[PDB]
């Protein structure tokens, strides 16, 4: 199942065709640059995602363009304040397609604790979002976790291998949902370490 | 007339009891037998200060501010510490035999147990014996009925019988085994008998219609309505 | 600049690249996500889970105390009782993409029914998948806590467990009692 | 008497010198538990008095807080004077190791004050977020502009009648901002900015945006340039502001710890400490010494994460990039021990009122002396690799530099004021929490107060709270980590589990809230960026009645200006990093 940006539409998937789309696809996952932009505490523990401890430069995500041009990512790590948001939607703008969007915490997907009169509740509000990552903060795993799920997503996706020939319309796969793919794992578990130890 | 609380002067009405008065003044004591539309018994004990000859007087005694009329120059404490330690004292008392019962009581939230347990300064248990239990009744389609939950403060009764002139509620048996409810199970024949959830300061008397989807005081949208 | 202010000045850009390649030399000290598990400490606030009590039934009581200790409202819930009067959430839904893992919940739950687990990989795909209804959240066993059972303690009679039959109660004594 | 008791501060020589200067009839004192005397003054002496305590012979240096408060909701004012708003200014006397809080009452009609500017500088910034969340007036300010929320705002939302949740998302609006961004360049008049003299014909107007995202969070500078020189810079603020005093009218006193975390996000329990300080203040509960010793060494746990993250963020902004990555493993092990103790990395929200949210879990000793012994051999790596070298040097040394008095007026605390040799930090001059039975050393510098001054002395900060650290590890007293107290929120939860009274405690503690009896309560802690300060008004209700954060970045970004003129931008991005503020800090 697929959803059609020019609709819910099945799969357009010659067979030479099938395997350039497979390697496009692969390059793109495997190269995604995020956008250096940082709008509060979860952009803290995204560039703690960046360093030693955790090495997301081994997934091939450590670029960390400073221009929009150059960023195939967008992780809205942080709150969209009111002020900030038509910042966010200029940059979002700028970027160049394939462009894909984490959302990073609770501010960004929902507005979070922030119900509040300076606060957009959630940046989906505005630009559309292909990731959601729940936490305040997410803990830098987490960050990768949600990388993992968009090279997933990418790894599937179907987009025009050209501007001059074909069909140009940008496919996204409707993946399972995450947490009806864990529901029988999560339901299963009994019992968890007791909270007075180490 | 003229009292004194805690060494402040109010002007009051001289034939209300003190309790009326100083909850009239804003003033917080701690009660439960107590009704404004039931009058005075002195029942709880709960609502004790400490009453002064005069102002000369450092000593005083203990008295109930719901049977102790506010009469012209009366010297009162509501903060004087042998009181808040009767008082503390007269909710632990209570709190001997009470079910442990709150996150599955319709009153929580809505209890005044539970506000003057707090308002009190009470929150550790150091009795360690059994509390008493008791069965419930069946009181018909609209009272849900747990004498667990009951303080013997007597509102029940004083106001189904004194008040809403019902005769199908009464108060049996004697000591720590005072039992509230009708004389077998059955309806409440009483046209009044739902202001008990009101009247019972306590989770013994609910709202059973309520109960059904129930939702606690701070989770409703309330309008004043007619 | 001076001579000696020059000289100085590359002899700690000497010591500065040294210093790094003896670091090239060193251990690595990357914690190898995913591969390598993430370790937790048993009270990490990560997902939310409800728990059952030892004789398998759910803890929650449907008291709704987590809902209004949650500082963002994102806990919805409903009472319903069974036949014997057992209290229970007739439905339970959290919004995890509003939810802040503070643990405020699992602190005002006065059954131990709700418990923030040690895990944190819960990203998604439609922020919509993010609200977890009850069985998304109740789990097999108790969690946390194996032993603690609040219907043990409570005064209010249900199946199993009459009056007089909860800690530290005493046996109902009916007024027409002939002892004095 | 206990250190929470109700005060009116009537034997400080301040009330007397105000008495034989001013008369008896002058002005009002109010008993509060803010620890501070308390003085009502008319709004016509407001000036007087101010320049009267300039000019004591130990004189009032500093205006700490200058704020606003509605008081028309409020309904326990008894000795207070009329007032449908009011505006507070907390001064301090860093001779005296003393300071005063001055109230003026103002009208809903007549609500201007006379500016505080001439005075003391930062009250620029201070009337002006006045001005945006009150609506009060302030004859003769420079240039009194919104600073928090954008110009085309309508309303004031500090006011008790402005309504605190988030408004209905309309794109509409948002397409209209973006127009204004996008035409801001093309119509902007230096006029409307405070800036003057612009386009002379010499001078350029660049603005800077969030580009360079160093973990201190976005806002934009204009800079006034004669070349590559800096002659005049305004700081546009106001990007990270969340609501967060709005947001402690609107949560219990229990349930706003989390966005107490959330105030300065790299401080965590360092956060957490004054509000809970504040609000045992107003239960009047005293913690047993267990309690003080855990928030100590949570405190310096997290002071030590956020001293490692803003030295390695400066040598990054210097442009040497290896020692960030070593310093977040240092930031990792923290991480290990802040994890288990209280379940969460960043934001832990454990601290309680009367306590702690749970006793201290079985191995904790383990984790910390492995971190003790893990820090010194990596801080002295970094040290010299990084801080000695010289190129770092020459770009720090004698960059943005200032002397004590700028300090003084501009309200700049921490490291920053501690660099100028002003001997002033708060754990010192007014301990709190325990802290005066620790043996450690408050570093100072020379006199002049450089980028490199700044990180040297941060770095000295590191090592002191690893002293205290070491010792926090090897006495931690036998007790509770709970007070025995009726409003410790919430009860030990194994008594609530079994006990009825205790049950009864916390479900209403949770639910409806602690009661707090009617007060003002105020708590200063030595934060990790500087001087963090809560000021609580309790109307007796389970919520606050006002919630006063004074953050110590809101002053150093103000005092920007005045540290960068005459400098390159280099020496700005420099000074910025530096600093050590979050835009969290600045905007709350
Ligand atoms: C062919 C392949 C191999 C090529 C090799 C290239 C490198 C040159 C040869 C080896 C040089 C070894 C230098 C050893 C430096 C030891 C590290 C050290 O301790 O340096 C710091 C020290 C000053 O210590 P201190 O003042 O405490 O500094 C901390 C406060 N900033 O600093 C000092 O004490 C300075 C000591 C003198 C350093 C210079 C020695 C003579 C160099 C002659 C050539 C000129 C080089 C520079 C020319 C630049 C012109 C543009
Ligand atoms: S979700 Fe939490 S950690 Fe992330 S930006 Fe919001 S307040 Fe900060
Ligand atoms: S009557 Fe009140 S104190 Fe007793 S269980 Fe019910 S809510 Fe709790
Ligand atoms: S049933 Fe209620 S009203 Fe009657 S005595 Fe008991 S607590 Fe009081
Ligand atoms: S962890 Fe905090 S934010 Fe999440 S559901 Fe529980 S109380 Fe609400
Ligand atoms: S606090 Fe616990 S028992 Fe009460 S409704 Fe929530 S999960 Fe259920
Ligand atoms: S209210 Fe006075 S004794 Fe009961």
């Amino acid at each position: 199942d697929y959803t059609l940006t020019r609709e819910i539409v099945t799969d357009p998937l010659n067979v030479f065709m099938g395997k350039l789309n497979d390697m496009v696809n692969w390059g793109r996952k495997n190269s995604i640059w995020p956008y250096n932009f940082g709008l509060s505490c979860c952009y803290v523990e995204m560039v703690t995602s960046f360093t030693a401890v955790h090495d997301v430069a081994r997934f091939g995500a450590e670029v960390l363009r400073a221009s929009p041009r150059q960023a195939d990512l967008m992780v809205v790590a942080g709150t969209c304040f009111t002020k900030m948001a038509p910042v966010i939607q200029r940059l979002y703008d700028q970027m160049l397609e394939p462009k894909w969007v984490i959302s990073m915490g609770a501010c960004a997907n929902s507005g979070g604790m922030y119900d509040i009169y300076s606060v957009v509740q959630g940046v989906d509000k505005f630009i559309p979002v292909d990731v959601y990552i729940p936490g305040c903060p997410p803990r830098p795993e987490a960050y990768m976790q949600a990388l993992m799920l968009l090279q997933e997503s990418i790894g599937k996706e179907r987009r025009p291998l050209s501007w001059v020939v074909g069909d140009q319309g940008v496919y996204r796969a409707n993946m399972q949902s995450e947490r009806e793919r864990k529901r029988g794992e999560r339901i299963a578990v009994t019992n968890l370490r007791t909270p007075d130890e180490i | 007339a003229t009292i004194h609380v805690d060494g402040k002067e109010y002007e009051v009405n001289g034939a209300d009891n003190l309790l009326e008065a100083c909850l009239s003044l804003g003033l917080d004591i701690p009660y439960f037998c107590w009704h404004p539309a039931l009058g005075s018994v002195g029942a709880c004990r709960q609502c004790a200060v400490k009453q002064y000859q005069n102002a000369e007087d450092t000593r005083g005694r203990l008295v109930m501010s719901c049977m102790t009329p506010a009469s012209d120059g009366t010297f009162i404490s509501i903060d004087d510490e042998e009181a808040k330690q009767f008082r503390e004292s007269v909710v632990e008392w209570l709190m001997t035999n009470h079910p442990h019962d709150c996150p599955v009581c319709e009153e929580g939230g809505n209890c005044h147990l539970q506000d003057m347990t707090v308002m009190t300064g009470h929150s550790f248990r150091r009795y360690r014996f059994t509390k008493r239990t008791h069965r419930n009744q069946d009181l018909g389609p609209f009272i849900s009925h747990e004498m667990n939950r009951c303080i013997a403060c007597y509102r029940c009764v004083r106001y189904y019988k004194d008040y809403a002139d019902g005769t199908d509620l009464g108060v049996y048996g004697a000591h720590d085994n005072v039992y509230f409810g009708r004389p077998e199970d059955g309806t409440l024949e009483s046209e009044f008998s739902g202001n008990l959830v009101e009247i019972c300061p306590t989770g013994v008397f609910t709202d059973k219609t309520h109960s059904e989807r129930y939702n606690r005081k701070w989770d409703m949208q309330f309008a004043p309505s007619i | 600049m001076t001579l000696k202010e020059l000289l100085v000045g590359f002899g700690t850009q000497v010591r500065s690249i040294w210093m790094i390649g003896l670091h090239a030399f060193a251990k690595r000290e990357t914690r190898m996500y995913p591969e390598e598990p993430v370790y937790l400490p048993p009270r990490y606030r990560g997902r939310i889970v409800l728990t059952r009590d030892p004789d398998g039934e759910e803890r929650c009581v449907a008291c709704n105390l987590c809902a209004v200790a949650c500082p963002v409202g994102c806990i919805s819930l409903q009472k319903a009782e069974t036949k014997d009067g057992r209290w229970y959430p007739e439905f339970f839904r959290i919004n995890f993409s509003r939810c802040i893992f503070c643990g405020l919940c699992e602190e005002a739950c006065p059954t131990t029914a709700i418990q923030l687990t040690p895990d944190f990989e819960m990203g998604e795909y439609k922020r919509q998948d993010l609200v977890y209804e009850k069985e998304d959240l109740l789990i097999s066993g108790p969690g946390k806590y194996p032993e603690y059972n609040f219907y043990r303690m409570a005064g209010m009679a249900i199946d199993g467990k009459d009056k007089g039959e909860a800690e530290n109660e005493a046996k109902p004594i009916d007024v027409k009692s002939l002892l004095p | 008497e206990p250190a929470w008791q109700t005060r009116d501060h009537l034997d400080d020589p301040v009330i007397g010198e105000l008495r034989n200067r001013f008369g008896p009839d002058a002005f009002t004192v109010q008993a509060t538990r803010t620890g501070v005397p308390v003085v009502w003054i008319k709004r016509e002496q407001l000036l007087e008095v101010g320049d009267f305590l300039k000019k004591l012979p130990k004189p009032y240096v500093m205006l700490f807080d200058l704020h606003g408060m509605d008081e028309r909701l409020r309904t326990h004012r008894e000795g207070l004077p009329a007032a449908d708003f009011s505006v507070f200014y907390h001064l301090i006397s860093i001779d005296r190791n003393r300071d005063i809080m001055l109230k003026v009452a103002l009208a809903e009609n007549d609500l201007h004050v006379p500016t505080f500017t001439k005075l003391f500088p930062n009250a620029n910034w201070y009337e002006r977020e006045t001005w945006d969340l009150f609506g009060i007036t302030f004859d003769g300010h420079p240039n009194l502009r919104r600073i928090m929320m954008p110009q085309t705002w309508k309303g004031h939302p500090l006011r008790k009648d402005y309504p605190a949740r988030a408004t209905e998302f309309s794109p509409f609006e948002l397409t209209k901002a973006k127009q204004d961004l996008e035409m801001e360049a093309l119509t902007f008049k230096p006029e409307e900015w405070g800036m003057k003299r612009g386009t002379n014909e010499d001078f350029m107007f660049l603005n800077l945006g969030p580009n360079h995202p160093s973990a201190h969070g976005a806002f934009r500078i204009v800079l006034q340039l004669d070349g590559e020189e800096i002659v005049d810079c305004v700081p546009d603020i106001g990007y990270h502001h969340r609501g967060a005093e709005k947001m402690g009218e609107r949560q219990s006193w229990h349930s706003y710890i989390p966005y107490t975390d959330r105030i300065e996000y790299l401080g965590g329990c360092v956060n957490e400490m004054p509000y809970v300080l504040a609000v045992e203040k107003l239960a009047g509960i005293t913690v047993p010494d267990r309690v003080n010793v855990i928030r100590v060494m949570l405190s310096e746990l997290f002071r030590i994460n956020s001293h490692l993250l803003y030295i390695s963020t400066f040598i990054q902004d210097v442009g040497a990039m290896t020692p960030v990555f070593f310093a977040f493993t240092d930031r990792q092990k923290i991480y290990d021990l802040v994890e288990a103790i209280t379940g969460f990395r960043m934001h832990p929200a454990w601290f309680r009122i009367g306590g702690v949210a749970h006793d201290l879990p079985r191995g904790w000793d383990r984790l910390l002396r492995e971190f003790l012994d893990w820090m010194p051999k990596r801080l002295a790596s970094y040290e010299k690799a990084a801080l000695q070298n010289t190129i770092l040097k020459g770009r720090s040394q004698g960059v943005a530099a200032y002397g004590a008095k700028e300090a003084l007026e501009w309200g700049t605390t921490g490291a920053g004021l501690r660099a100028t040799g002003i001997d002033f930090d708060v754990r010192k001059a007014r301990p709190y929490s325990g802290y005066e039975n620790f043996d450690f050393e408050i570093p100072v510098g020379g006199g002049v107060s450089d980028c490199y001054t700044r990180v040297m002395l941060k770095v000295e900060e590191l090592r002191q709270s690893l002293r205290i650290l070491e010792q926090c590890l090897n006495n931690m007293p036998e007790g509770p980590f709970k007070a025995d107290h009726p409003l410790t929120t919430p009860p030990p939860k194994e008594r609530t589990l079994q006990h009825i009274e205790t049950l009864i405690t916390h479900f209403l503690q949770v639910s409806w809230g602690p009661v707090m009896p009617a007060n003002e309560s105020f708590q200063m802690i030595e934060a990790t960026k500087g001087i963090n300060s809560y000021y609580l008004t309790s109307d007796g209700s389970t919520m606050s009645y006002r919630t006063r954060v004074r953050t110590p970045s809101f002053a150093h970004l103000q005092q920007i200006p005045a540290a960068i003129r005459g400098s390159l931008v280099s020496d700005l991005i420099v000074y910025l990093g530096s600093i050590d503020f979050v835009m969290s800090d600045v905007d709350r």
